[PDB]
């Protein structure tokens, strides 16, 4: 049960820590997308200008 | 015309349009991490 319990605390940590990282690559994929399309638009105002 | 100015209109050339400007990210690979030489201690296998 020792044991048991060791491995399933150890795993509890790496779920832990897989949700932390996917919201992280979530998020930072998010401003990415942002940064391109602000891009886009700073062309296109400056072709209205 | 009589005053010296020109009856047919000039010219307008087209200005060039503004760029799309470009980056990238260049990556590197470097090696892996290789295992050193083993030792064998004095404690079982729990211990260690």
């Amino acid at each position: 049960l020792e044991n048991a319990k060791w491995g399933v605390s150890q795993l509890i940590q790496f779920g832990n820590t897989l949700l932390s990282i996917t919201e992280r690559q979530d998020a930072e994929a998010l401003a990415e997308i942002l940064q391109t399309q602000g891009s886009e638009l700073a062309l296109q105002s400056i072709k209205m200008q | 015309t009589i005053d010296g100015q020109p009856l047919s209109l000039s010219l307008y050339a087209t200005p060039a349009d503004p760029s799309m400007l470009l980056s990238a990210a260049i990556t590197a690979s470097q090696g892996g991490g290789d295992l050193p030489h083993a030792v064998m201690p004095m404690y079982r296998f729990p211990v260690i």
